RNA sequence: CCGAGAGGUA
DNA sequence: GGGTATTCGCCGTGTACCTCTCGCAGCCC
DNA sequence: GGGCTGCGGTAGCGTGACGGCGAATACCC
């Protein structure tokens, strides 16, 4: 086998559209806003803080 | 492999990787050139689609 | 007005550039003259510094997006949803002033380095450029498993490492 | 020597 | 605040064989 | 001539399956 070097990762759809979804029930978060994330429309906070 | 002419009977997962490698290496390149905000977020967007 | 982004088709900017001056819509794309091997001919092409990525400034009330999409040449808006995008004005004023650093060239081979053969009795053998002619053809430090040789050839029969 | 489309036998 | 109740989009829909044609167009690099 | 690339166009094409099922959400508290 081979691979490639993602320059940017990349999130597997089997494990987001798999209905249920182990990404969107794993994270408590609707897969609605996971693909909103996702496909670049929105922007979800990574430790918010203060 | 070849059917029996001049013309490879070619594979649909070599037309994926194809268009993957080249997603990829153009979004190499714009992040080494210092694209946009935009750019490379249509870039990684149609990486993660494809 | 306001300022949206098209991605176009695969070399046809120009095209869909000249649609897009024959109608009303300012375009906006930063070309930068890089030194390209287009058959054989090192010619300095001011080709886009991105891809077919390109830039209009119209309002949708006197020429509709659908038209725009419809425009000979462009492929789709970048919409990242519903709506295409807006760019911000900052976009567009950094744009103005760019294009810095060099004559980039990804994949045509600059002198000094070293490249690999594709066609001919020496198909397969890595070479140095000593110096080449000028923008027309080039001159080459051919290896082989004795005694390294030099040969003037065109930009066709050889390709970079 | 893989896919699509059309037809047929059981 | 959750308890239905409707909508939505995912799954699935026989076996074996035989024959035939057709399988990139455009294009601006 | 040929490397590439996905509707050809200054829009619109799609339209004659059907069931089940489970999650996602609408309405009404």
């Amino acid at each position: 086998m081979g691979h490639i070097e993602l320059a940017s990762p990349t999130a597997h759809i089997w494990f987001l559209k798999s209905l249920p979804s182990r990404i969107g029930l794993l994270l408590d978060m609707p897969l609605r806003d996971i693909e909103r994330v996702l496909y670049f429309e929105s922007y979800v906070v990574i430790e918010g803080g203060m | 492999v070849p059917l029996d002419g001049g013309r490879f009977a070619t594979s649909d997962l070599n037309d994926l990787y194809r268009r993957v490698i080249n997603r990829n290496n153009r979004l190499k390149r714009l992040l080494d050139l210092a694209a946009p905000d935009i750019i490379v977020r249509n870039e990684k967007r149609m990486l993660q689609e494809a | 007005q306001s300022w949206y982004l098209l991605y176009c088709k695969r070399g046809q900017l120009q095209r869909a550039q000249e649609h897009l001056e024959r109608q009303a819509v300012n375009c906006l794309a930063p070309m930068i003259t890089l030194e390209k091997i287009v058959r054989g001919k090192r010619t300095a092409v001011s080709e886009p510094l991105f891809p077919n990525y390109l830039f209009v400034e119209f309002d949708p009330e006197v020429i509709h997006t659908t038209t725009i999409n419809a425009t000979r040449g462009v492929s789709h808006f970048v919409r990242f949803g519903a709506s295409p995008a807006i760019v911000p004005s900052a976009v567009i004023h950094q744009l103005s002033v760019y294009k810095p650093k060099d004559i980039v060239d990804p994949a045509t081979p600059y002198p000094g380095d070293k490249v690999i053969i594709t066609e001919g009795a020496f198909e397969g053998f890595q070479a140095i450029f000593t110096e080449p002619d000028g923008e027309a053809r080039s001159m080459l430090l051919l290896n082989l498993i004795n005694k390294e040789i030099k040969h003037s050839v065109k930009n066709t029969e050889f390709r970079k490492l």
